[PDB]
């Protein structure tokens, strides 16, 4: 039995970047792909597969409020390092069964914008990224 | 898995582990032709096997990293290429495998490619058997 | 003053050991001097002090020889022959390290040694252990040594005079190693005994040094521990395990008291922050060869009901996430599963025809 | 916290161009492309990065008022030099928290436009580009 | 300071093709793209470029009043000769600062349309060419 | 966090005037003139910062 | 990092670096057979190293040059093809690594390929040994 | 209130009892000389003391 | 933040105390000084109340 009361609306997402609450988040996604290899056999008419290694892939979009961003990354790719980040997101909607938090490791943010404005237009930046791996907080 | 290579008690471990390894064998057969039957074959003697491996030396601290306290990329280098120099006996071995054997080193390359100032190598190693003479 | 282009020249003694960085090989030696009167860090050998007696210096060069790295660091503290020990343990409780040693003590020395050792262990949670001549601890804090003679060199040294290399050489080793079957270059000989002689020492919790496969190497890594309950189970008896305890305690406590004891309120979000930090720390750990590969931290949630039934509150009308998420004040409680890996010291060969 | 008044609107955008201000700009983008190099170990089955560079891209639009471009680019690209410029931009709403100026610089443009009209058709211009280096004046 | 009356209209422009006025003109485009090379150095992260070369593009619409294209083109292209034409655009808006005049030369076309009708539809012609060079005449 | 008129002690302080209370409805004790007095109550709520820890580890 | 090409006192610095550089080492291994048993080695010493570079003589002063103040193009190529010809003995370093040796040049090729004058070359080196000479015992 | 405290402490695995139920109540009716009167047991660990062995079993 | 646990780099020694004692003042209501984890650091943020009525509380 289902209701139409427990889809979680995304409204009530939360999401600390580098222990740090961001309040102007307007979407989080992260997701993990796996890669296949086509096994066939001659004699055989079905074609059948096998896992070979699997990938992360997300991004994050956010209202433009501050540079948030730049003050995170700093110099720290001119300067040859490689950093990486921790990100938490959580889901609790008061008419769901429960709360669902996710912690995803090792992020390594793809670009950085420094100006993207249009007369008339509100500001928001968005930022991909891939991890490595990821934990389990809460499970609904 | 991990990768080693050891000179008597010198070892040293591969920072970073390769994205593929590939060992080749092969085997002489010597061939004849006989009048109205055709060609024959007999067996002949093995091949020594042979071995390349590709990856780089990091110059920092990665995540993929296999383990902490390797040397300075250069260093790596060095090290290899006086070994090649004087024509040393190694045991190269893999880790999880039934590959553990004396080798000798046949060719060293290096390059940077990057911003990063790391070193991709390639090397390439030979077996190596000793010949035994007999006394009475 | 600015002076004519020169070229400066200065000469070094090449060691192949590399000194250990962790907090970890940080040695403390007490040893009774009439002259210099204070406390000394040591850091290499050009900067021991001058005016010191050779047999002191001796000591002192016995502890900075290490296995496969240097000792880290030694803290020397000296003291007059009138002086009291509990003058120096008193001055000592307050710094951190890891091993203590006296290469000089009379038995009433010792006993106050161990019992100050048992004290700070068990009542004010402090990881401290020390290693001593012919001392019958039976705690894992104390590691006893009980081999008369070694004959280095051309000198002999008593049992209570080679404490100062064995320390030097537990805390030079690594911890994804043991410390049997290390074999001492420097020994050249050592008073004889019988294989079943050195079993029954080994039985009765003792670290000695013995001759195997051409070579003089210590028999067996067990401190002082024999007797054995259910709280206290056969792998406290090694020394490998209580050194990886300590150090994990160590620096989980570093963690908590630096980023988190004062500076941070107490919700729900930052326990999980918190918990995300300690979980980042064990795997820090399992990529060496210390621990297993699976490690969980969590909430306590037997701990959360019986604190808030202790307040008062009535748990029957809440439900579970109420009960994971609600207020505690300035408490939080945690639990973890580890398990801990130990070194191969046997072998069990099963032949075929 | 965060409140709707504190996100930038790009009315309140300005944009420095060779020193001299443009006051028929439309909307104005720069941002870092970093590059990735995936590694693959054997016996693993998660797959990782390193950074390898970086570069800059970006574009301008203006509305069609005059000819600035061809007198910024003039004969310089014809007689075979190469025309370097230097680009600021601000952003100052007032109901946000502060101001934000960056310098954009070694710009190199992308093409020139001659003439691009219709019946009916209010003119614009497009102006893609590329650059190498940047540096923050006002932080937010 | 800038104005809205400004702007360029396009239901100002005029267009001279061999020397001939078009009345019958809808939009014309005329563009100079420059090719770049991508300079790249190890041991630094960043990436550079510089200039190649550039090529000229735009093209031509009409309304369908008569067979200005075949009678220009003629048997020219057929017989194997190689014709290039000159086109002048002005764009003169009486509520702008002034007129802006180009010289487009050696325009080479594109293609030739024959027939291209519908039933219930308008008929309009499309002309795309490429050219190498240019003048301006009058800058506003 | 709540704010609100204070009804019982706006209650006690007519009883204490001397006003007769009876037949009177609740709006009109609430709205009825006190002098130059005004009765409030709120209710709030504050954290403490972490300080003390416990961590059970099972070997 | 920098590359130079010097001769004596004659010293050439690149103007801009290439986008990369690798070295190539070899060892002699000599192939024998044992009837019954199979192939065998042995060692038979090394190999000299050898290295290509690739870049441009730029004709103007570019914001990714090394430095200000080199010549032209076709004066770079002068001076390397010259040395080419003589067969001198030359040392040619990378800073910040370990490649600093004698070298002698096999191969020179230069182009020119757009509307910009700038000239592409290829430079192929090998390196350079010398053997001792036997001294008269006293 | 005393110094804040900061104990991490090591112990054995434990095992794992069963999971509860929310729904299903026996009474049992015992006879003993002592321990009289109505008992609650929610756990397995918490048996009266006083009871006889055989009760408890 | 809290005083708690925070350290002072300029203080270089005070006289000794044992754990029972700091204790037992922390309980009487004094704010001390105190050696722990290799520094100097303000033991607990506590001020001198210590009589507690029903409505006053430990907050």
């Amino acid at each position: 039995n289902m209701e139409a009361r427990n889809v979680m609306s995304g409204t009530w997402g939360e999401l600390w970047l580098d222990g740090n609450k961001v309040a102007e988040v307007k979407k989080f996604q992260a997701k993990m792909e796996f890669t296949k290899e086509d096994i066939i056999i001659a004699g055989q008419m079905g074609t059948d597969t096998k896992y070979m290694g699997y990938k992360g892939k997300g991004s994050i979009t956010l209202y433009h409020v501050s540079s948030r961003m730049h003050k995170l990354i700093g110099e720290k790719i001119k300067r040859g390092s490689e950093p990486r980040f921790v990100a938490i997101s959580k889901l609790n909607d008061p008419d769901s069964y429960g709360a669902e938090r996710i912690a995803v490791k090792n992020i390594a943010f793809d670009d950085l914008t420094l100006a993207d404005w249009e007369v008339g237009v509100k500001g928001e930046i968005e930022a991909p990224f891939t991890f490595t791996e990821y934990d389990f907080l809460d499970i609904i | 898995m991990e990768m080693w290579l050891r000179q008597a008690e010198d070892r040293f471990r591969f920072p970073v582990f390769p994205s593929s390894f590939s060992i080749n064998g092969k085997a002489a057969v010597n061939s004849s032709s006989i009048l109205k039957i055709g060609e024959i074959a007999t067996f002949g003697g093995v091949a020594l096997k042979s071995i390349s491996i590709s990856s780089f030396f990091p110059n920092k601290d990665y995540t993929f990293c296999d383990y902490t306290g390797f040397p300075s990329p250069y260093d790596c280098v060095n090290k290899i290429e006086k070994w090649m120099k004087e024509g040393f006996i190694l045991r190269f071995t893999i880790t999880e495998t039934n590959i553990n054997m004396e080798v000798i080193i046949e060719g060293f390359s290096y390059e940077e490619r990057d911003g990063t100032r790391d070193v991709y190598f390639t090397l390439d190693l030979k077996e190596y058997k000793r010949i035994k003479i007999p006394k009475v | 003053a600015i002076g004519l282009p020169s070229i400066n020249i200065s000469f070094k003694e090449l060691a192949t050991t590399v000194k250990e960085r962790s907090a970890r090989g940080i040695i403390a030696m007490v040893l009774k001097d009439a002259k210099a009167l204070g406390l000394n860090e040591i850091h290499e050998k050009e900067d021991i002090p001058v005016d010191l007696s050779a047999e002191n210096k001796e000591y002192i060069n016995l502890a900075l020889m290490g296995n496969v790295n240097t000792p880290n660091k030694l803290l020397v503290y000296v003291i007059e022959g009138e002086a009291d020990i509990q003058t120096a343990l008193d001055f000592l409780e307050t710094k951190e390290f890891n091993y203590l040693c006296m290469p000089k003590a009379v038995e009433a020395d010792k006993t106050a040694i161990k019992n100050w050792i048992i004290k700070l262990r068990d009542i004010d949670k402090v990881k401290v252990k020390a290693v001593l001549g012919k001392v019958v601890g039976n705690h894992e804090g104390i590691i006893n040594f009980t081999t008369e003679d070694v004959l280095v060199g051309e000198k002999k040294y008593s049992v209570d005079e080679f404490t100062s290399r064995v320390a030097g050489l537990i805390a030079g080793t690594p911890l994804s190693q043991s410390v049997t079957y290390t074999k001492l270059s420097d020994v050249v000989d050592i008073p004889k005994m019988t294989k079943v002689d050195a079993e029954s020492r080994v039985n009765k919790g003792e670290l000695i040094l013995i001759k195997e496969a051409g070579a003089i190497r210590i028999a067996r890594g067990v401190n002082s521990l024999t007797e054995l309950t259910a709280e206290k189970g056969e792998m406290f008896q090694k020394i490998k395990i209580v050194d990886t305890l300590d150090i994990i305690h160590s620096d989980i406590r570093k963690v908590i008291i630096d980023d988190y004891i004062g500076k941070v309120t107490n919700s729900y979000d930052n326990k999980c922050l918190l918990i995300v930090a300690i979980k980042s720390y064990l795997e820090e750990l399992e990529k060496s060869a210390l621990i297993e590969s699976d490690s969980t931290v969590e909430i306590d949630f037997e701990a959360q009901k019986s604190y808030l039934k202790s307040k008062g509150v009535d748990l029957s009308y809440m439900t579970l996430q109420e009960i994971k998420e609600a207020n505690t004040g300035s408490k939080v409680f945690l639990k973890a599963k580890i398990k801990v890996l130990d070194a191969m010291e046997d072998i069990d060969l099963s032949i075929e025809i």
